[PDB]
């Protein structure tokens, strides 16, 4: 055990953590792979998502090569403070942390040739600007940008270790509201005022689950809309009954819209849910407005003809609206 | 104290806390047990639960053998950080807390033989994936998995201090659950393979069953009473159109209010739970009660009701007479089928 | 200050923080007293309360005895990190911190004989399990459990310094929702697998104030119930007036319960507030259902008897229900 | 810069930051003044307020005299933590933040005489107990007390740098209040005795007056306009029973909705405030209006209204004729008595 | 690497982080440039906005001059804790932090002539007092104030490094609710009782997007107000129908107003949204009063004239009210 202890002491004796490997030489190549433990929250209100992952980085540091020990030295995570590590950060993250119970979830594993394995368990909230025009029939694309903060491409280069197999665990992920249609790994360079920087991107394509919205949002609106047509089958002279049905369904539609509208942030552009809810709101609005013409055209001055046609036009026009809507968004 | 102090300073002499005991020589065996001081609240919206535990870890380090008057030493919080301890973490943990009031909530003991008992007080938030198809009459097994983050099974193996059933102990006053009952737990262990190698994983599942009384008084009873109230319209005379229209339409608005609120407590899942079907059927009944009067009113001939002293009058609808039996009976049958299926 | 500087440096020279006073000898006796500054919050939803206090601990350390200075040496609070302090913790605390503006709210005061006064200003959110069956007419018993994390009674013993005068400031506590009825100090030795641990418990008995609930919960429910009786004074033939009155009161009653559904917690069993709301809901339900019986007997298959008798039985039975409810819960 | 560097090293030569200036020799006199950059929001629910201050403390430490080309030195944040500073704290503070972005927001200036100016930028949440019986027409004096945590008045005494009135300064753009007006401030000092000894306390009271325009447009006007609406029922004909029953009952529901929400903003206090009495009276007026019609309907004979051409017809209720005057007048009187009392 | 390692150790040996460059001499000029990443949030309730940026400081320190290396040393971020850096803070900043995953998001770059470039990735929540009188048609001016904490203009000077190009990334800002109309750079000296302090200010002007409030707030209020005019076309003797319509529109209007009360702040004065809702509330209130006058003038004492006259004046006056409203705010 002391032989190993002496070896580790030698490596860190005179070790300069302020200098990257091969300082002034060819850029150090850093390979990364990720194991995704879970995706926890995907919030439209905050336009972000939470991600718990195992984040591994591989690079070769000749200063950390050792011989005579036919084993890979897994060391206490507190040794990471005594080594050079890439200044990797997540360009689009909002808030992130490394877990610290019972100790900091950090791993340092050395290999004889000088390869360093640096693993972290990270929960990161990352910004995902979502396009909600087709919501809730929408498909999103959320990314995770991995870039070096200080070092340019002359000093550090990134690559996915293992190609398209560099990210695992995606198939096992279960989201209460989305399905992972696909994921991609990209590698590129980004040019700033201070120089070019290496970039690694991980992106997912998310398709939203529509079944939930049918029971919560679409179904109550559909039934109230059908209810508003009950007015067309009541006698023209039942003013109290037809107004009470008409005005209470208009109230009901507002009730439906209000306690649903708090599920979405203040996003001012037209969405798929808005068009359907407003389509049904216009219909109930017209059903109550239709009786104004019916009542006036009898008492103020044929009457059954207008109601008779409404018994067909309103069901027909609503089906035409539904056909156009679903085809356009599906 | 001086004699004792010298022993402590000698213990860590030449001691490297970056190397596990028996490095390159054998496997470090860690014996663990848990004492749950309070099984905290469970969150359906976040699919997580809280748990307060005394996480006890035990292992052997020959480098820490000592001789003296006492056979057991209670180390300070500072000593525990000067020596090597397992890097145990929770696989499904979300955001855990190590309590630091007033001092670090840790304890490290050493026996003369070099056996280390190491305890800490933690509040752990953990992932509990829930299949809520039978909600609110659902049961779940919330797991709690832990192991070494960095050391593979060839280096560090975990074990339970005593029999696995007797290794996870819950305090008698530990249940901090408002909506669940802690039926019990099962204790197991296995192996997990990852990109960095194979690791020993110690697992514990807490079996929970949801209390239904909240949803009966909040959701089921108002929904049942609303359905009953919709059928009370069948006993009103057919000529009171404004009254039976207001009766039916306002019962529909009550179901809409109840149906929306019930879902908002649920996490945003996209399948029908047990409560969804009950609300959907109740919605259909209240919807069908207003459609039924739409049919009755379509066959009413006279706008005036029976005057009480008999000019002809409308007869009592045969649709109403049958609905006074069919609707209560179908709803009664639906409740036996629903409650027997899920209970 | 030259002589004082020598004395202070002398005490800490060779000082071993890792060892308790009289280590390996008789247990060190730690006296405690608390000066409560405020009880900020008591939340039924989270099942916890927030307590700010001044937490003093007294023990004798012969390693810190000094002579020649006829003064009690108050030292900069940062010296506490250089001394041995008890490993005290609150067994049922959820979230707590020491205040740190402008500096750490901590005090060390040495005495010639070696007595150490160690005081902290702590704000702790402590878990308090509550039995809310009699809510809002409930009395709660919240506690604070003080224990040594590591040592046993062979090493450290706790006691209340000053007996029942140890805790002060209780009489000056004002809570918008509760009133402090009593407080008790308990000393006991909790037993675990590891061994016996010293324990001190400070507990308060809280009796909830009812003024807020009268105006917010009981009064609106009572008035709606009395309003439902107005139907008994309207003609049986006025079906539109009596049904609208009856069903709107049912709607109003659910509005109260649903709006108080979100403020109240998710505690799934029958509480006192539930019984009163349920009782009132039954009375308004029966008043509406009473007219259904009146309508059916007249139009379907005397009539004035049911209404005349309802004008007395309903006010009387509600009074009888109230008498039983208030006597049982008060 | 070498000459300057040497002086710094010599200063802390043998300096003991654990001992206050003049320990065992005299009483340390700390001179304090506060500059309020922003008087943050006030939370009635939590009964606290936020205040952003530049907290300046000044005292003399003869151990830090120096000689050099300059007569005043500005010390970096690292130097301030290396010397002794007062252990000042806020007695009624709940959770305070000493900003640390990008660097520590502290400042230590030393004059050759040995005088130290020590400023820090703080955000302080403080307890402000409120007597809300006059709410929303209530005024409060939120306090801000501070002193030494560990040093008794025999060791450390605090004084204001200049005239107490001029020692606390509020920046012109410093008002960060939404619903309050900072009328002014009174600055005092005194002695508070506790279990550990007598301590000096510096106190500042900020006199706040609540802006009422919010509750006038959110609560008072809807309540007043609903009460007026309930009285519009008096002008309908007594034969329109469904209309006047719907009219009266929905105004009761509107009062219930207004009463429930108005108290949600308020902290859960068990006494009656100025808004509760106004709402209770509005509730009684709306309740009485529906009871008024119940009495009118009891004395209605004919179920048909006046035909418009001329068989007898009901006469306009004498209860209605009087209620059209008494109800507006009594509410008008109540408003004058109510507003003149609290305004 | 050894040559550079000894070069760096030469610089720090004898370095005094406690002294600013040219201490006691001319003030040290610090240039600043900001690269804005995003404005995550802008909250009216808290009156602040969240800003993510790369904050760069640029100055010259002769003590860090190095010769023989014709390269700009990019060092590990941990070297920043061993150098002098400005005591820059954000005056109106409520809470802020430097991102810390995987490492601290900090950059140090040295140059041969002793010039230091110092970059930080900062997320800050900055206070922004807002004038919401024209809300939601309001235009806000939210600033960031940059100042030195404990240095005066006799010691440190600030300037925007690059003129009007010192701030970039404004076109990257994607606020769903706002659009960045303009930004400015201001350099000024702030004089306190302690002296004069250099000040730099970056300010943005935000114009709120109105489309959401048209669909969510204005359009429902317009349709409810129109619905209240359906009463004018119903018979004067349909008391139950016309009262139910009028009173339910009042209840509907309150529902819009009351639920809007929870999302909007406690700002106690009249705003643009209040004037439209109060205008629409008065119109529906008067429509309900219109029938009361019709009902009274018939049974209590023409009738058809008032309905005819109301069918024109109400739509016309509401159109005029809208014309005056939108001209005065758009
Ligand atoms: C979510 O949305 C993001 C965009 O915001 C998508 O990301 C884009 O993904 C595409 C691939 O689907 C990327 O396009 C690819 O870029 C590769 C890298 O380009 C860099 O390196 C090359 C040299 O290798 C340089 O020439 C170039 O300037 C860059 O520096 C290319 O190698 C790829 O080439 C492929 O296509 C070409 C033809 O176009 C072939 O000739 C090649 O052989 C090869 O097949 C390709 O162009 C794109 O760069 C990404 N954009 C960003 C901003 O990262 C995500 O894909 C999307 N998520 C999902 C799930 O759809
Ligand atoms: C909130 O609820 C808690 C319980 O959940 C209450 O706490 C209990 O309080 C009672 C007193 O009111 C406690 O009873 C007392 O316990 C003391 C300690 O017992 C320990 O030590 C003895 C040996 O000395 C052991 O046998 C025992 O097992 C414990 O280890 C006793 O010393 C007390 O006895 C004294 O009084 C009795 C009369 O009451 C005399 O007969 C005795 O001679 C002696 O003078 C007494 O038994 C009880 O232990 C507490 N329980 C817990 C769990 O702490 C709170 O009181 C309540 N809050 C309020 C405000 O009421
Ligand atoms: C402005 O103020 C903020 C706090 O409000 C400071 O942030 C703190 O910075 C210090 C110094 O870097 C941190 O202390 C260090 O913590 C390391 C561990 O941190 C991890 O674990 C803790 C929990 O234990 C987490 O909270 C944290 O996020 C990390 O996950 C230690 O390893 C460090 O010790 C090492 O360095 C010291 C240096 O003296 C050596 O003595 C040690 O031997 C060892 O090598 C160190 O203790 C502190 O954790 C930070 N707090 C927070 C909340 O993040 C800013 O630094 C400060 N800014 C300036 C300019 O001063
Ligand atoms: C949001 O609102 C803030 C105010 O709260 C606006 O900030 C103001 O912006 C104006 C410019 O639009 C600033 O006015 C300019 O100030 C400069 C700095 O003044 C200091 O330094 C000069 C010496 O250089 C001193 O004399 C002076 O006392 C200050 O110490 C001036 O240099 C500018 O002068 C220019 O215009 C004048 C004519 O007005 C010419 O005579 C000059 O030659 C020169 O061209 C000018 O006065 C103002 O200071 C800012 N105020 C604050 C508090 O920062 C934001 O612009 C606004 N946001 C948006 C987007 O509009
Ligand atoms: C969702 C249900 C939809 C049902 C749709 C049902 C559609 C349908 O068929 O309606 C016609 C009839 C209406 O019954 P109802 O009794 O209401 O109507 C009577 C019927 O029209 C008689 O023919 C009339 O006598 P007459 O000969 O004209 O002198 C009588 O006049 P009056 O003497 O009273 O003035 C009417 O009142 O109903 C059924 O036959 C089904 C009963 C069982 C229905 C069971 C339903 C479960
Ligand atoms: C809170 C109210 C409590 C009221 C308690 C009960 C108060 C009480 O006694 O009411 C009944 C009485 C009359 O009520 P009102 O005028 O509405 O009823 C008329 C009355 O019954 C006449 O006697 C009838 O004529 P007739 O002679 O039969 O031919 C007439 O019928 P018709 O001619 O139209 O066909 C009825 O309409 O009202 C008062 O004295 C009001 C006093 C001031 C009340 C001031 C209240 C503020
Ligand atoms: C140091 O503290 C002790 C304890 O508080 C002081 O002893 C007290 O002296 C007063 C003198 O009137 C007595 O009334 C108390 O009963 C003593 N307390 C105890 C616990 O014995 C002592 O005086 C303090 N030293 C100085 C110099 O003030």
């Amino acid at each position: 055990m002391s032989f190993v202890k002496e070896t580790v002491d030698k490596l860190l004796k005179g070790y300069d953590i302020r200098l990257r490997p091969d300082f002034g030489g060819p850029p150090v190549c850093v390979g990364m792979n990720i194991d995704i433990a879970s995706i926890d929250m995907v919030s439209e209100v905050n336009m972000d998502y939470t991600l718990t992952m195992y984040f591994q980085q591989y690079w070769r540091d000749k200063r950390l090569a050792y011989s005579g020990i036919p084993l890979n030295l897994t060391l206490d995570n507190r040794v990471a403070d005594q080594l050079w590590v890439p200044d990797t950060y997540f360009l689009n993250d909002k808030k992130s942390f490394v877990h610290g119970v019972t100790v900091k979830n950090r791993m340092i594993r050395l290999h004889p040739d000088g390869t360093v394995l640096y693993g972290l368990r990270i929960t990161t909230t990352a910004a995902c600007m979502m396009d909600l025009r087709r919501y809730p029939l929408d498909e999103q694309n959320c990314t995770l940008e991995i870039e070096s903060y200080g070092y340019t491409t002359d000093d550090i280069e990134f690559y996915w270790r293992g190609g398209d197999k560099a990210v695992t665990g995606v198939e096992r992920i279960e989201l209460p509201q989305f399905s992972i249609v696909e994921h991609r790994l990209v590698s590129r360079n980004v040019v700033f005022a201070t120089g070019a920087y290496p970039r690694l991107s991980l992106s997912f394509r998310l398709k939203r689950n529509i079944g939930y919205f049918i029971l919560q949002t679409y179904m109550p609106s559909i039934l109230i809309t059908i209810l508003s047509w009950v007015s067309f089958w009541i006698n023209y002279d039942a003013s109290a009954a037809r107004v009470a049905l008409g005005i209470t369904t208009v109230l009901t539609m507002t009730t439906i819209n209000t306690h649903l509208r708090e599920t979405l942030p203040k996003i001012p552009y037209v969405k798929a849910i808005d068009m359907y809810l407003m389509g049904c709101f216009v219909f109930v609005f017209l059903a109550l407005l239709e009786y104004a013409f019916v009542n006036y055209i009898f008492f103020g001055r044929d009457v059954n003809a207008i109601d008779r046609w409404s018994r067909i036009v309103f069901p027909f026009t609503f089906s035409l609206f539904n056909l156009v809507y679903w085809l356009y968004y599906v | 104290t001086t004699v004792f102090t010298r022993i402590l300073d000698r213990l860590l002499d030449g001691y490297d806390n970056r190397l596990r005991p028996g490095l390159g020589e054998r496997v470090t065996e860690v014996k663990t047990d848990i004492f749950v001081t309070s099984f905290g609240p469970v969150s359906d919206h976040d699919m997580e639960y809280t748990i307060d535990v005394f996480f006890r870890q035990s292992w052997k380090d020959e480098r820490l053998k000592f001789k003296g008057p006492m056979t057991v030493l209670r180390l300070n919080n500072l000593m525990a950080s000067k020596i090597w301890t397992p890097d145990t973490f929770f696989h499904n943990g979300k955001k855990s807390v190590a309590h630091n009031m007033t001092m670090p909530n840790k304890l490290l003991r050493i026996t003369e033989d070099g056996t280390l008992l190491y305890t800490m007080r933690l509040t752990v938030r953990a992932e509990c994936p829930m299949h809520l198809e039978d909600f609110p009459m659902d049961a779940h097994a919330c797991p709690l998995k832990f192991g070494s983050y960095a050391y593979t099974r060839a280096e560090v193996v975990y074990e339970w201090t005593r029999e696995p059933a007797r290794s996870v102990v819950v305090a008698e006053d530990g249940s901090r659950l408002n909506q669940y009952d802690l039926l019990g737990q099962t204790v197991d262990s296995g192996i997990v393979q990852s990109s960095t190698g194979e690791y020993v994983v110690m697992t514990t599942h807490f079996h929970l069953k949801r209390k239904i009384g909240y949803f009966v008084i909040q959701t089921y009873l108002p929904c049942i009473m609303t359905v009953i109230l919709s059928q009370v319209s069948f006993w009103l005379n057919r000529e009171s159109v404004p009254a039976r229209t207001v009766f039916g339409v306002t019962t529909v608005l009550t179901m809409t209010t109840l149906s929306i609120s019930a879902r908002n407590s649920l996490p945003k899942v996209a399948y029908a739970t047990a409560m969804d079907w009950f609300i959907a059927v109740c919605y259909a009944f209240v919807f069908s009660a207003l459609i039924e009067f739409a049919t009755v009113n379509y066959f009413t001939k006279r706008g005036y009701a029976w005057d009480g002293k008999s000019k002809t009058f409308n007869s009592v609808s045969k649709i109403d007479r049958l609905s006074r039996i069919a609707f209560p009976l179908l709803f009664g049958i639906f409740n036996l089928v629903y409650w027997a299926t899920y209970l």
